């Protein structure tokens, strides 16, 4: 219509938040029950959790960054 | 619909459904229920009492005999048991009637003590026998003065 | 049987025509001047005199060692008190009569709507019987839990219910709960409050839901193939019929039990 | 209308595969319950009969003991004044034969002691013989003896 | 035509509350669960959960922004 | 459009709810798990959970502002 | 361009009942699993579970009463 | 725009058709999980899952009821 | 839109297979590995089973319901 | 605007297809779990399986089966 | 212009992917992890993984039939 | 109009990837947990797991064909 | 109307972040608890989970490709 | 505590862009970005000569800090490949120094306030304040003199390839040519994995750089709305969200490149 | 401009609640670390000159244990020394003893040889007595002397 | 913004970065590895020395044991040696000594002996004295003469 892209800001912005929302509470979890059971181990656990933090999270920036183009 | 009228029929009809059905198949049936179940509870506390009341008729045959036996054990006292007494009485009795017997034979001394008064008769002859018939050659030459002066311990 | 039916084309000879039931509301079975009575008020009576004949039948006797129909009618009676003593302690003998004639009556309410002629027996006011002539046909012997006007007055009389002996049972303090602790339950007690709000609602309504889903599904799988195919969905249907029942009795007895503790 | 006849054949059906299917467990299931019912409360019956035959039994029992006790109590007594009559029988008898043997004794040790009074009155004759053989043995008869004996 | 603007500040802030809010739900309940099998982790392993937590927030506040954007 | 008004109000609660309710499920099964498998660490437990809760009820609650915003 | 408050209504309910359904699905069906591995700690867990479950429903009562402000 | 009511119905439908569904094979597999992890609790705990059972079910009919009120 | 009463169908036929899908094999995952343990309670674990699945069936069937009220 | 009915078409094939399609995977996940704790109990299992496919399948069809009557 | 066709095959094909993709994904995730916990049962599962796969693509071809008659 | 053609591309290619994508992480994460119970089968299952990928990538690879073709 | 090729890159790239945001945050839990439970195959286990992410958040990039080159 | 959010001074609106030009009237132009890299270039020389000049035993102060920084950044490297953690650690180690000073510049005052240009007047009624910024005269839009480097996607992109050359250089370098025996080897079903994971390899560069450059831009550009939102006690969480979030990024980035590197080489 | 000033105040309170929050434990790990080294490289270095110079304290010791060696050798000389002198002292006195009971015994057997002496004289007394007796009877004997008043 | 000459610039500004911090990172590679070579091969040599030191203090009581034995060998030696010299003279100037003193006293023996042997000291008087008066006589009186009992007085 006129202000679709309004819209396109809003749904680029929201799936990006909905899918590596879900990915880093996944890891997190995974991770922390993996330190609780064993603490000696968390010198890379915490690095490998972190690398896949990033890993997921940057399909949220892809998506806001699409979305801030769009609106700019 | 949301109509009031079939909303109060409605809820009449379940209030009068509760209330009939707590006269005929709520109170009866489970009253019969229950009442089994109180049964059931009469029956398994009747056995125990079964057994109980076989162990108390043991006890009280045991108890019974016992008794008996304690009667027993006081009867043979008969209020009797004295009869011992008795014949040691009777054993008494018999020694002192046995005594009584042998004070009366050794009374027959009194009249042992007399036996010596047949010395004019007895004492004299063998004595001057004696003297006559010993030591002298058998011969009384010897007149020999006669009865002693004590004569026969006299 | 075979898997090889040939009868599954006999939409061709029988065909229904258009699913002629969508009424969400209540038709008038017999004009009266005063309170009419509808479809649903009409079977409410007749179910009402089945439970009460079978009721009779039961407990003339009431003979020991339960046989023949009084065996049926004792067991589901002592595995409702199994489940309720299951839920809650004491309060069984306070709320027995109730849970237990809701499950009756919307069990057999329920099971009255496979009975045939509930959606093809109807009164005058592919084309039916009355649409020959001028007067509209409205069907007779709705099932008693397609009414909201029955429905939610189970709904309302289970909540009165449920909040008389949670009153009784709690004191005042039932009344305003524990509004005044201000550090957890402060926020709180509003969430519960219109919750007990919306849950007689959602009581009523997952009984309308659920039947009115019922007889639509028999309906119009009827109006697909009116043979063979229906079995199935007629089955389903006669199970969850009973599971509504149960589970609506559950529910009403268990939110008692949340109520008193 | 047409909706009749699938209706019933739908129904029909329907309940021809429930009595097919859900009719033998549910059967089976009010069998076993009125099984259960019956054998409970027969076996009620029993217990409830036991009882009363046990408290027949147990009074039974306490008359069949009061009856031994009063067996025993009368044997014990029968046989106490037996053998109080016997014992008093023996003690007489045992006293009977004492006086006669005490009697028969006292009897011979008079005959004895008049045996001792004979040798008493002997020995008495020794003595005052002796005593006169002293007398008229000292005027004469010392000689004519000693030479007696010289002789041998 | 005229009413996106709403439609589109609905949609951004509906979706980045969907994707979080998950991702949180997962971060404290494998959080808490590690809690209960190893008690002294705690003040060690709670804040690599808030930390995950400070990124799925961001992700919410990722949308919030954008509400507010098109929204202004 | 006379529309797209009542409908954002619709969609924010409604993808609000979505993200959430799914959180406070998680997070109050993890905890009560947790209670199961230990309990004397119950009351830290508590706390935990119910600042979940609060970190992912912001979320519903900004929902419920955007209505409160678009509603008014 | 005339049904968009049916639309409207219809999307709220729906959007509702998506999130806390299966939230609710979740916080019973770890309470239960947490009422079979300890039993004694049961009436805890249950009324936890309970004000869990008072928490999530409430986000879809939210959205219900949003149907019935359009509704109205 | 003709058929937008039924549009709006379908969708009320099938959003509390989502739910909730998931919501009861999460319940109903976690009470069979905990019933073969332990029987004998089991007459304790299916009632609770009945009650969850009862839970999704209101919010999924409630859209039937929003259904109806767009379906009549 | 004469032919939005066709999308409306396939909505409904659609969402309202999302739910009882994943409900059906959630439920079945979660009853064989409660046979897979204990096996001798295989014939109770069924019960609930298939009484979870006449629920969510229920939800399916229940979305089709409105499919046949649509196109026909 | 006829060819409206083909996007019926696609999505009445299309969201019917993912619905039950990840909840068959549950399934047979499940069913190859429990062959891997007892082999012994594994053809009852697998019956059941079938079972609980006969149920999605069934609603896979039923998404198929508008299909083809929206679009032949 | 009657674009819709393009949009429909898109849809379609895209759900197809949509629900058998994480289908497979489950599915051989589990017959791995039953697979590493007994090695000697394998070949069995292999096959119902397999079965599994011959169900669920099933699906995704079914959808890609319809792009086949819609994409022409 | 005339963006229908990459609304169906985007469309494709997205739901083409939201399949595959979480059917690839459950995947490995299995495959990946099988190997750390027990590393003999490693090898025997790892091919097992690229096969398993090999199908739901395929899915993916479908819809960027049908990305390919709209576009061309 | 306005373009729909803002709509279209907002909906690639959205939808290329729901997925692989899933996928990846799986693979790492799934890895991250494997390294917990055995160390020794650690190496091993990376390796094999890069590939899983070289996968999966492909799919992604491919989305945002479409994007750029439809916002381009 | 609440009680002083006064957003009557504030920014008017807010200035999102790629990377500009800066003025550069010879020859050659520099942008906003090659003026940030020369200042954290001769930043970073800086600090490695205050560490290098005065090197001995126990070492204290920011000597200290320097190596405490390189021996955890070489065991973090040494728990990935230990073959190569002495090999190829000056390019991670600069890539991770680099990016999180690029990243830390970004907060500086005067990044996007300060421009080289090539209460009564804020609207009232409206939390975003309206008060014009200094160039409002002639039009001019206030280029930021003053952009944070990663925030381009020349100088992440120049990064990325260097990364992606370096990962195929010393793959290539004791490998053979296994390369082309990894990737569509024709053997049963790895031909498609190989042929998919040659996708990933390419795209590798794409993606990181994509990924660095847009958590940079994101992390700026909420600053600056959240300012322009409320100037004060608002953004002081979030601006510690976007710290933290730059030093962990320029670490992930290292780490992806030598990640990439041992999965190339084994 | 005018987000200069929000800016800075921005940066001063980021920068006073990143000190107040994590100055505290950053250089105390930093502490911590060059301690450690401090204490390897100081403790180390301290105990490493200290056994360096070790291989010169073992000549010491050699020597002191020499000096050990010296004076164990002037006190067993000692004892030698006066061990031998007592044994060789009571050696010495029980010759003198033995010499003294020699002298006793010649005094002894001087005694026995008088009185053997004096015996055999008193016997040759008898014994010439006898014999003059003997050899001059025939003087006046056996006559005035045999009755000799009996 | 797409640009290749500010991308290559970058290229190359990011080259001059890697190789000047490509020397500067050389320098505390060798640092840290002669630091950690330094702390291993020290306590490697610590042990050592204190190796050395053990064997100084088992040299130290090789060296105890040994002068203890040679110490207690000589002083038993010394004291045997002159043991044997002192039995050597006990029992040497015991006989000698013995001897000269018994036979100088049988020597006085025989010289108080010899004066005996003359007329007067020949014990004549007492002879004379017990013939004449212990005869129970006066003088040479009975069985009594003169010469012949001077001839064997004298003997």
């Amino acid at each position: 219509m006129e202000g679709l892209n309004l819209v396109a800001t809003a749904l680029a912005v929201g799936l990006g938040a909905i899918g590596p929302g879900v990915g880093i509470g996944i890891i997190v979890s995974g991770a922390v029950q993996a330190i609780g059971r064993n603490p000696e181990i968390e010198n890379r656990v915490v690095t490998y959790m972190f690398i896949g933090i990033a890993f997921t999270e940057a399909l949220a920036i892809f998506g806001l960054v699409i979305a801030f183009l769009i609106g700019f | 619909g949301i109509n009031p009228t079939l909303f109060i029929a409605q809820l009449i009809n379940f209030l009068l459904l509760i209330f009939i059905l707590r006269a005929l198949l709520y109170r009866p049936v489970m009253n019969l229920l229950n009442e089994r179940t109180r049964r059931i509870e009469e029956s398994v506390r009747d056995a125990e009492k079964v057994r109980e009341q076989l162990a108390n008729a043991r006890r009280d045959y045991e108890a019974e005999i016992a008794r008996a036996r304690q009667e027993a054990a006081k009867i043979v006292a008969q209020a009797q048991e004295r009869a011992k007494q008795q014949e040691a009485e009777i054993i008494a009795q018999a020694r002192r009637e046995a005594e009584r017997l042998k004070e009366e034979a050794r009374a027959q001394a009194e009249q042992e003590r007399i036996r010596m008064l047949s010395e004019a008769k007895s004492q004299i002859a063998d004595l001057v026998t004696l003297t006559a018939s010993r030591v002298l050659g058998a011969e009384l030459q010897a007149r020999g003065h006669d009865a002693l002066i004590a004569e026969s311990l006299a | 049987v075979g898997a090889l039916i040939i009868s599954i084309a006999s939409r061709f000879f029988l065909y229904t025509g258009p699913p002629h039931v969508e009424v969400a509301a209540e038709v008038i079975f017999d004009g009266i001047p005063g309170f009419p009575i509808t479809n649903s008020f009409v079977v409410a009576i007749i179910i009402d005199i089945f439970v009460i004949a079978l009721a009779v039948a039961a407990t003339r006797n009431l003979q020991m060692v339960p046989r023949g129909l009084q065996n049926v009618m004792e067991f589901i009676l002592e595995s409702l008190y199994n489940l309720f003593r299951n839920i809650n302690a004491k309060y069984v003998a306070t709320a027995f009569p109730l849970v237990a004639t809701i499950f009756l009556f919307v069990l057999f309410g329920n099971w009255f709507g496979l009975l045939p002629g509930v959606g093809s027996i109807g009164v005058c006011h592919i084309h039916d019987t009355c649409a020959a002539q001028g007067k509209k046909l409205v069907p007779l012997f709705r099932a008693p839990a397609a009414d909201l006007n029955f429905t939610f007055a189970i709904a309302v009389i289970s909540f009165v219910f449920i909040e008389y002996w949670g009153f009784r049972a709690l004191g005042p303090g039932y009344l305003k709960k524990f509004f005044n602790t201000n550090g957890i339950m402060s926020f709180v007690g509003i969430i519960e409050f219109i919750s007990e709000l919306v849950k007689p609602f959602a009581l009523a309504f997952r009984l309308f839901g659920n039947i009115f889903a019922g007889e639509v599904l028999l309906v119009v799988m009827a109006f697909l193939v009116p043979l063979l195919l229906p079995l199935p969905f007629y089955g389903f249907e006669v199970f969850v019929g009973f599971i509504q029942a149960l589970i609506f009795a559950l529910l009403t007895y268990a939110f008692l039990n949340i109520a008193v503790t």
